[PDB]
């Protein structure tokens, strides 16, 4: 299904993901449109950190939520 | 008197020819200069030389990609403001909380040491839009200038060597002075395949230059990581030492003693790789320990040197934080350049000119001479 990630300077990438995915598997597929390493994301969704281990569907992410992808632009 | 900026003799000139024409009507002020000049009361003739120099210097910004998003067109700067404040260094007392690795290679001082840091821009030969002011100056129709890159930098670093110098003898003591790839990185634009050892030389050529007038300097580590050879080289008194840690292992870090060192014999300095547009310690006011600036920066107490803020520092990822009263319930908005941002304190201090003497001086002296 769609999830839509921005980061705070309004860039939008677009997911294949299900509600099973991890949040791991979710910063690999943004590593894999974007090149930003796992290390480097902090994903948010209503205000909470999202866990590494937990799923989509532990945070009730549907299909065309938007995630905020929290960067610390590089030089 | 937590910093000191310095300058050399033809950047006074720079800046003289740049406030007469002011006075006259024949030059106008970027935006971001305009700014500071209209927070205050004084007309460009009625204010002296060090208070135009200092408003200059207090257009920096605390964050600048440098090498990427200035434009040099008065919108931001004009090339003369640049070529000005590219010349302008800084110094500070630091205390050193690590060994100043960069990303998880840091090795945590187990008493962080005393020293000092002094921030110099680098050749700045990359940008996002049209040629820098020192591209305009080093390059001959794209050719790299060794000779003309070798002045640029003896006008930028003579009057910290200068300054250090005096101050290793003030403490009875000698210097030990850590220096980086400087210019070599993101700086470098499309040179950087080549500029390497054009660096090198121009540290070379410094030394070589004024060694008689550094009887207190002692040793120069120099590390540029990757791309030259191991070396000593012998500058009158002086060892001369190229230590790429790329490719010795085991170097001692950039904030540290160097091999022959110690604090009871040297005061120990490290020049920073710093940019003509931003505050010292540029991305770290951004939260990123990213860069020689930016690593060295948040390695060091230098945003309580600049700020006048105690902060606390975090030995897990080597980075001097701001006050816990200012970072609790601020998650996010946490950062250094949100605690200047919020306080708005402005990037302004004492200012010296060295001249054709090899003295250190105001403004004002140097230019009756
Ligand atoms: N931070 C500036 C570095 C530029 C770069 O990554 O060149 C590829």
């Amino acid at each position: 299904m769609q999830i839509f990630v921005k980061t705070l300077t309004g860039k939008t990438i677009t997911l294949e993901v299900e509600p099973s995915d991890t949040i791991e598997n979710v910063k690999a597929k943004i590593q894999d449109k974007e090149g930003i390493p796992p290390d480097q994301q902090r994903l948010i969704f209503a205000g909470k950190q999202l866990e590494d281990g937990r799923t989509l569907s532990d945070y009730n992410i549907q299909k065309e939520s938007t995630l905020h992808l929290v960067l610390r632009l590089r030089g | 008197s937590a910093y000191q900026l310095l300058l050399s003799k033809e950047t006074l000139n720079k800046i003289l020819q740049y406030k007469q024409n002011l006075e006259k009507g024949l030059a106008t002020p970027g935006k971001f200069f305009l700014e500071e000049l209209s927070k205050q009361e004084k007309s460009i003739s009625e204010m002296d030389i060090t208070t135009f120099t200092q408003l200059l210097i207090q257009s920096k910004k605390p964050q600048v990609f440098a090498e990427s998003q200035v434009y040099h067109d008065g919108t931001d700067w004009t090339l003369e403001e640049e070529s000005i404040l590219g010349d302008v260094s800084v110094n500070m007392p630091v205390t050193m909380y690590n060994d100043g690795g960069h990303g998880s290679s840091f090795k945590n001082h187990p008493k962080p040491i005393s020293g000092y840091l002094a921030y110099v821009p680098g050749a700045l030969l990359a940008s996002g839009s049209g040629p820098t002011s020192d591209m305009k100056e080093v390059l001959d129709n794209g050719k790299l200038n060794q000779d003309k890159l070798n002045a640029l930098y003896e006008r930028r670093l003579l009057p910290q060597l200068i300054h250090f110098n005096e101050l290793a003898r003030q403490n009875e003591k000698q210097a030990a002075i850590t220096i980086p790839g400087i210019g070599t990185g993101c700086f470098s634009g499309a040179y950087y395949d080549v500029i390497k050892p054009y660096v090198r030389n121009a540290l070379i050529h410094i030394l070589e230059k004024h060694k008689d007038s550094l009887p207190y300097i002692d040793i120069i580590h120099y590390d540029p990581y990757m791309g030259d050879e191991p070396a000593e080289k012998k500058i009158g008194h002086m060892s001369f030492r190229v230590s790429p840690s790329g490719v010795v292992r085991g170097t001692t870090g950039q904030l540290d003693y160097p091999l022959g060192s110690n604090p009871d014999t040297h005061i120990l300095v490290s020049i920073v790789a710093w940019d003509h547009f931003s505050w010292p310690g540029n991305d770290y006011w951004g939260g990123a320990r990213q860069t020689d600036d930016g690593v060295k920066a948040a390695s060091t107490d230098t945003m309580g040197q600049v700020t006048g803020a105690t902060g606390v520092y975090d030995k897990k990822w080597g980075r001097y934080m701001p006050p816990e009263s200012f970072t609790k319930d601020r998650k996010g908005m946490s950062d250094w350049g949100d605690y200047v941002r919020e306080n708005g304190i402005v990037f302004n201090g004492p200012v010296l000119a060295l001249d054709k003497s090899g003295k250190l001086d105001t403004l004002e002296n140097v230019a009756s001479r």
